[PDB]
């Protein structure tokens, strides 16, 4: 929910970037 | 202290970010390129989140100030409880102080921008505490930040 969100895709954009 | 020059930069950053997300025009130049280049990044993360969570934070109500605070604490707890921290998730602080801006400013019959002004210490009194170990360590935001998301 909240805290997935923002870890998934804070996780998801270190990858990517 | 260098933990001084740290905090200050912090706080400018996410005073920067408010400013950003409520359209107000800031003096000098404009901002920083540290402080665009998050804004950028930043926005790009939260719009994200906000599509991500559409049928969720249409439950969410923040009332004001105060109630901003105790969910920031209490969701960026439960996002750091794993002891993870990388650029990405300290992007995701400042993706998610926008959502509590703009959830406060929504409801807010009468909308008080002077206290909004203790967002922005909240947010970086977070960072500074819980990830400013992590930042200096890591590169900094200038040779850190930068050079991953410019």
């Amino acid at each position: 929910x909240i805290a997935e969100a923002l870890r998934r895709i804070g996780d998801a954009f270190n990858a990517a970037y | 202290s260098m933990t001084d020059c740290e905090f200050g930069y912090i706080y400018r950053l996410a005073q920067d970010y408010l400013q950003c997300v409520l359209q107000i025009p800031q003096p000098g130049s404009g901002p920083s390129k540290t402080s665009r280049v998050l804004q950028n990044v930043a926005f790009s993360v939260q719009k994200e989140v906000e599509k991500n969570l559409k049928s969720c934070l249409d439950n969410v109500n923040v009332v004001s100030v105060d109630t901003a605070r105790t969910l920031f604490n209490q969701v960026m707890e439960k996002e750091f409880e794993d002891g993870i921290i990388n650029w990405g998730r300290i992007v995701t602080i400042f993706a998610f102080e926008g959502i509590l801006i703009k959830k406060l400013l929504r409801q807010q019959i009468a909308p008080d921008v002077d206290t909004y002004k203790e967002i922005s210490y909240f947010v970086a009194e977070f960072i500074m505490n819980n990830t400013g170990e992590w930042i200096r360590q890591n590169g900094g935001w200038e040779n850190g930040f930068v050079k991953k998301f410019e």
